[PDB]
């Protein structure tokens, strides 16, 4: 499954980054699980993860660092509390959990830059 | 036809996950292991990464330590093969599955 996100994003003067992650949802799915992974430089960590219903706000597991809203086949994620160290490639993994079948899609990642 | 076997399992494991179904998981997971095993031998990693991903989701919730242990070993071979084809997406894909599997 195709997932699209901006190539580069700049953190505001207060390290809050916002980017939209769009998934080619096969028709219409109900249970979507979005995971944001950070790759920097060869180091891979899970920044946040949330399972939400296609059109609602995002109920995050960590309920910190990440906030999000969903609108159709796209989700706008907002990451707070960013320092310069947190600069890296923020990649969107999107899973369609329900109704069956399961689907999986990864973006090519958003380069976020923090000052 | 393996391609269909994955197609059934991706349907079945999604219904099992949503349905929280403890012993439909057992046999579906065992079938998943072998289908995943066959996918590794024939270097069809895109099915393998999708199948193992949802399979790990079912494994952790149902708590089959046998399947988890077997999946700990398959994930390591799967990652290795992905790295050798330099497919970074698939590697990120496998590693994120490794992370949740590694410690839950």
């Amino acid at each position: 499954m195709h997932v699209a996100q901006p190539a580069v994003v700049l953190a505001s003067s207060r390290g809050i980054a916002s980017f939209v992650c769009e998934y080619a949802s096969p028709g219409k799915a109900t249970e979507v699980r979005v995971t944001v992974l950070r790759q920097a430089d060869s180091q891979v960590t899970e920044v946040c993860a949330a399972t939400y219903m296609m059109g609602n706000e995002l109920t995050f597991l960590d309920d910190s660092i990440c906030t999000g809203t969903s609108s159709g086949n796209q989700v706008n994620l907002t990451i707070q509390g960013l320092r310069a160290m947190d600069t890296g490639l923020y990649i969107c993994k999107v899973e369609l959990m329900y109704p069956p079948p399961y689907y999986l899609g990864i973006g090519n990642g958003t380069q976020i830059y923090v000052i | 036809n393996l391609e269909e076997e994955v197609h059934k399992l991706l349907w079945e494991l999604s219904e099992i996950y949503h349905h929280h179904d403890h012993e439909a998981s057992h046999e579906a997971l065992r079938r998943a292991l072998e289908v995943l095993k066959q996918l590794l031998e024939h270097n069809n990693l895109e099915q393998a990464v999708t199948l193992v991903s949802i399979a790990v989701h079912v494994a952790v919730r149902v708590n089959d330590e046998h399947v988890i242990r077997e999946l700990r070993h398959f994930l390591r071979r799967l990652l290795k093969q992905v790295k050798e084809h330099n497919n970074n997406k698939l590697a990120l894909l496998v590693m994120s599955v490794k992370m949740q599997l590694d410690r839950t």
